[PDB]
């Protein structure tokens, strides 16, 4: 009973229906992550290494595509625009290492690693942690105040006590240790298996979560 | 010296507070005929987005719709006139022109009617530092934008320098102009909502009511409006009154306003809240009338006919149904 | 320092204090003179028999 | 913009040849296109219709089976094969595009081409035919459809293309005026009366108009005195 | 006349009472999963409903098969006692089809853990939701439009049949323990070379493990006496023996529609959370 005009003019739906369907299979081959350490702790340091507002960055490896998207000088509260990034894969959470002598910026990054570990959207996603900086962290170890930031703290003068500690400390401010589950990796500048990290730790993100999904967990 | 100044201010405060301090419109609206049961039935769905949708805007002659992709509809029967490749959406009073802009701190014009059958970017406006929460077309040459810079902007098509810069603390959440496009109002996360003035560029009037504002639109008249806050609250203003006339508000529902608008002749109140669904208040009553279920989400966008014929909603699930 | 930005705040309460008001009852009064006289046509409240199907 | 056609028909009786169109500024990819022929004294009628992505193919129902079209969108050329050539193919061809949203169909006209040859239709017919333009005065086309043209869609279907002397027509009322630099042109309609209607004249008025007679698959509109003369 | 429970009548009861709570969980887990607002999503969840209709339907039908031989012996014709044994072979091989289809899921879930979420999907999941169930009432119904025989307690033996049907399940029967065998060993090998990379804090290798032992045992016990008796009976010699093992085993084959909805249903965390 349609007319001659709208005879063609469903023609350019079902067109358009199919371009839709073909261009939306190409954005779930593709993997988010979402980068949200602090601001001066290399998150900019951290993109090269790997290769306004939110800047999305394009990764391959493995025949697998990644997409990261840095939140970097947004400037606003981040209650009103979280909502976009939930059922993001995993979160890249960076942390100096070494900003522990500023008396304190690392109470602001241990704050902030509560305030996104506790989140309500981010209940069952993964964050990887990368304690950065060993250079100066390491080379420092001779007159460290380390005490200072840490009184309940009584250790040797290597590094490998210290990191430990703090590692530990880190990992005490999750609440949900049922569904997420916080990756460290110890990065420093000069690595070079920074991408095979994150990658192992989203293959095993993709695994339990299918597994979750078909029934065994 | 300071502390002068702080009392001065103080003082302000007062006089502006006893000058605002009537009648109540709850108790003044009695002995009146209530709606009754209002059960408008889903009537058109529209398939298509995978994606949460954030935004919509009804076309002119309230027969087309705009919906990272950007869909025009078709209302009546069930097509996709054109899909374009985000916070805000915008359709031109003429028809020819669509607006997009999000977290890129960005607006693009996009142009619909042109020679070679395409749309393409007329224009990309920028200049803010943060993110757009909401854009109007003023004219077929104007449009205004309020982001999270907490400041709201009115700028130039034909040329992309900002026009007027609009300041006075939070993000700016909303935008609503007036029917007769010569006022425009304004309602921010620190609790607080400004009337302001296009062809000056200077506030007018404040409104104080609590948590941040995330919805406003204005009354058909022109001479009120309605704000949806996050504490499970929905408020009527009054530019003549500069107060608050109402709370649109029940005890079994804690649950925040995503989106607010009005129906034709200003009778009919559609929230629509981020509980799976939305409500159907009576602006002139304390009490709901009718409930729209049938969303699997999060409801986030929420429009109106120009001739009240049609009721169109979005959730974040990827339909957007259109209700009669 | 500071006290350019107090001035910058305190012209904005000065200026809002001169604006005229009137009673609430009007206003309520007009809403709802508006209110009832469009009533005539709206689907949304009486629906009377576009969309149908 | 722009369409060029190709392909000059001068062959003897029983031969075959191609007619080839390229366009240029176009997204020929989503642009139905027509074929239209004019005889030296008639009316334009449909030959073929192509929609896009190629699902409608539709033909001419005085000739069916003869002829046939092939697309190249990557090479936006739109050419036609012709089959079994007789007498009576001595006409102008055009390759008319056209779109539909839901919005002016018809819009361009190409230049086309000739062909000769070596040696449930609607139908109207009135008193006045090939009326002379007076100068200094106003002209009125007055027409009768013998449908009700008016659909249950409530578009009424209402074309009115002007052919100047010279290569190629132009579009006046779409369905009412279209994107054309004149403003003067009218289109009344009344359930079957149709009025064309010129508010004043000019030199670049004068032309030949041509009817509306169409609701089906077949777009046989081409009903109409050559007011050249 | 194979009907000789003389010295056993303890069977009426017992299995009335095992039908009755396999069909009650049943239609719980049934109304627990068909609310059709958020379950209907993955594959597996409506995979698994046919297991559970396919086990309500065997419980319903085969206990009835002693009551109609009590008073009245109404004989109508030899079609409907044919017709009432072939469904006893049609919702049985549905839940071998079921549970085979759900252990290839399973087995795909790991073996390409990126291209799941695309390779199965609900479209090309219905097929062989629809496709199993035919092919067990085709193989079913087949002896009625086949030719016949050595003599069951219905004349309907086809000792070639038989040979036949065992052939067939015991393919599935294998396969599912295949599937099951190497999604133990993919995970066991996926944890011991994250633990061997180095990122300490395997749990979910001994979790799967527990799931999936207690799995293949309940497979094995509740289809192993059956089969072997079945085989046995390839001579076509048979004692009371023989009679009151299979009268016996009856309900081992019933348990089933007991158990293993029960494990299937509950070890998903998704559905306890639902509710
Ligand atoms: O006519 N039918 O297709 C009846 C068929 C059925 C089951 C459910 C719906 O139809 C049915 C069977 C059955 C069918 C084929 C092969 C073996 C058994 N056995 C039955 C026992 C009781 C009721 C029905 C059947």
């Amino acid at each position: 009973t349609l007319s001659a005009e709208d005879k063609a003019a469903v023609e350019r739906s079902k067109m358009i229906d199919r371009n839709l369907r073909e261009d939306g299979e190409k954005a779930a081959r593709e993997v988010k992550l979402l980068l949200l350490g602090a601001g001066e702790s290399g998150k900019s340091t951290i993109v090269k290494q790997m290769k306004t507002g939110i800047v999305e960055t394009h990764f391959t490896f493995k025949d697998l595509h990644f997409k990261m998207f840095d939140v970097g000088g947004q400037r606003s509260e981040r209650k009103k625009w979280i909502h976009c990034f939930e059922g993001v894969t995993a979160i890249i959470f960076c942390v100096a290492l070494s900003d522990y002598d500023l008396v304190n910026r690392m109470h602001e990054s241990m704050k902030l690693f509560d305030s996104i570990c506790n989140n309500k959207w981010f209940t069952d996603t993964s964050i990887i942690l990368f304690l950065n900086k060993k250079d100066l962290f390491e080379e420092k170890i001779k007159k460290s105040p380390l005490t200072i930031c840490y009184p309940e703290y009584a250790g040797s003068n290597t590094y490998e006590e210290a990191a430990a500690y703090i590692q530990c400390q880190f990992e005490d401010l999750n609440k949900r240790k049922d569904t997420k589950e916080i990756y460290t990796h110890f990065t420093c500048a000069t690595d070079t298996k920074n991408v095979q990290f994150v990658f192992d730790a989203v293959t095993d993100v993709i695994i339990k979560n299918n597994l979750k999904d078909c029934g065994l967990f | 010296e300071l502390d002068q100044l702080r009392q001065e201010a103080e003082q302000l405060k007062n006089q502006i507070r006893d000058a605002r301090k009537d009648a109540t419109l709850s108790q003044i609206t009695n002995n009146i005929d209530p709606v009754g049961r209002i059960q408008m039935r889903t009537r058109r769905t529209l398939r298509g987005h995978l994606a949460k949708i954030y935004a919509m805007h009804w076309g002119t002659d309230s027969r087309l719709l705009v919906s990272g992709k950007l869909i025009i509809w078709d209302s009546y029967t069930t097509n996709k006139v054109h899909a374009i490749p985000v916070m805000t959406c915008a359709y031109a009073p003429s028809g020819n022109y669509v607006a997009c802009g999000g977290l890129d701190n960005i607006c693009s014009i996009y142009n619909l009617k042109t020679r070679e059958g395409n749309v393409r970017v007329s224009r990309e406006l920028a200049g803010h530092t943060g993110y757009l929460s909401c854009c109007r077309f003023l004219d077929d040459n104007q449009i205004v934008t309020s982001s999270g810079d907490t400041t709201c902007a009115l700028w130039d098509i034909e040329t992309g320098q900002q026009t007027t810069t609009f300041t006075g603390t939070g993000d700016v959440m909303s935008l609503s102009l007036a029917p007769d496009t010569r006022l425009f109002v304004s309602g921010a996360c620190d609790a607080s909502a400004k009337l302001w003035d296009v062809r000056e560029g200077m506030c007018r009037q404040t409104f104080t009511g609590e948590s941040d504002i995330n919805a406003i639109c204005f009354f058909p008249n022109g001479n009120a409006f309605a704000t949806g806050s996050d504490d499970a609250t929905c408020r009527l203003f009054d530019l003549r009154a500069d107060q608050e006339l109402m709370t649109y508000s029940h005890d079994n529902i804690i649950c925040g306003i995503t989106s607010v608008s009005f129906s034709k002749s200003g009778r009919l109140l559609l929230a629509g809240y981020d509980d799976f669904n939305c409500n159907v208040w009576d602006a002139l009553k304390a009490d709901r009338a009718g409930v729209l279920a049938g969303h699997d989400n999060r409801v986030s966008c929420l429009g109106v006919t120009d001739d009240g014929m049609a009721v169109a909603t979005g959730s974040w699930d990827s339909f957007l149904k259109i209700w009669n | 320092a500071s006290i350019a930005q107090a001035r910058k705040l305190v012209e904005q309460l000065k200026m809002e204090a001169n604006i005229d008001r009137i009673k609430v009852s009007k206003a309520a009064a007009d809403l709802m003179a508006y209110c009832e006289a469009h009533a005539k046509e709206d689907p949304l409240l009486t629906p009377v028999p576009p969309f149908r199907e | 913009v722009q369409l060029v056609e190709s392909g000059g028909g001068l062959v003897q009786p029983g031969g075959s040849r191609k007619l080839s169109c390229s366009a240029s500024g176009f997204a020929f990819s989503s642009f139905g296109m027509h074929w239209v022929r004019q005889a030296p004294e008639k009316g334009l009628e449909w030959v073929a219709y192509i929609s896009s992505g190629s699902g409608t193919i539709y033909y001419a129902d005085t000739v069916k089976g003869r002829f046939t079209i092939s697309r190249d969108d990557p090479k936006n050329t739109l050419f036609l094969q012709m089959t079994s050539l007789r007498s009576e193919d001595t006409a102008m061809y055009y390759c008319v595009r056209s779109i539909y949203y839901y919005s002016s169909p018809f819009d361009f006209w190409g230049q086309g081409t000739t062909l000769t040859v070596s040696s449930s239709d609607i139908v109207m017919t009135q008193a006045t035919s090939s009326v002379p333009v007076t100068p200094g005065e106003s002209v009125s086309i007055s027409c009768r459809s013998s449908k009700s043209l008016l659909h249950s869609n409530g578009n009424t279907y209402l074309y009115w293309f002007l052919q100047r002397p010279g290569q190629s027509p132009q579009l006046l009322i779409y369905r009412n005026l279209a994107s054309g630099v004149p403003d003067r042109f009218s289109g009344s309609g009344s359930g079957t009366a149709f009025t064309l209607t010129i508010s004043r004249l000019e030199a670049e008025d004068v032309g030949v108009y041509y009817c509306m007679q169409h609701l089906e698959y077949p777009l046989t509109f081409g009903a109409g005195t050559k007011l050249e003369l | 006349m194979v009907l000789n429970p003389s010295q056993q009548l303890a069977i009426a009861v017992l299995s009335l009472t095992l039908g009755t709570f396999t069909v009650l969980e049943n239609l719980l887990v049934l109304c627990v999963i068909l609310h059709s607002r958020s379950l209907r999503c993955r594959p597996s969840y409506h995979f698994i409903g046919s297991l559970a209709v396919a086990d309500l339907l065997g419980s319903v039908i085969f206990v009835y098969s002693f009551i109609d031989f009590h008073v009245f012996h109404r004989k109508d014709s030899r079609n409907v006692f044919l017709f009432k044994l072939g469904g006893v072979t049609a919702s049985f091989t549905a839940s071998v089809g079921s549970l085979f289809l759900t252990a290839i899921d399973r087995y795909i879930s790991i073996h390409r853990p990126l291209a799941y979420k695309r390779i199965v999907t609900r479209p090309k999941a219905v097929v062989a939701f629809c496709l199993m169930w035919t092919i067990a009432i085709v193989i079913a119904v087949l002896p009625l439009l086949g030719w016949n025989c050595c003599s069951d307690i219905f004349p309907h033996i086809d000792e070639t049949y038989l040979m036949f049907w065992i052939g067939v399940t015991s393919v599935l029967l294998l396969f599912i323990v295949y599937a099951y065998m190497y999604i133990l060993w993919k995970a066991h090998s996926h944890a011991v070379r994250m633990i061997q990379r180095g990122t300490q804090k395997a749990r979910m290798d001994i979790r799967l493990a527990k799931t999936l032992v207690l799995i293949l045992v309940v497979l094995i016990i509740c289809w192993g006496p059956l089969l072997a008796i079945m085989v046995y009976d390839v001579f076509g010699k048979m004692n009371k023996l023989i009679k009151t093992v299979f009268a016996f085993c009856s309900m081992l084959c019933l348990l089933n529609s007991t158990v293993n909805p029960i494990i299937y249903a509950l070890r998903s965390k998704d559905l306890r959370h639902a509710f």
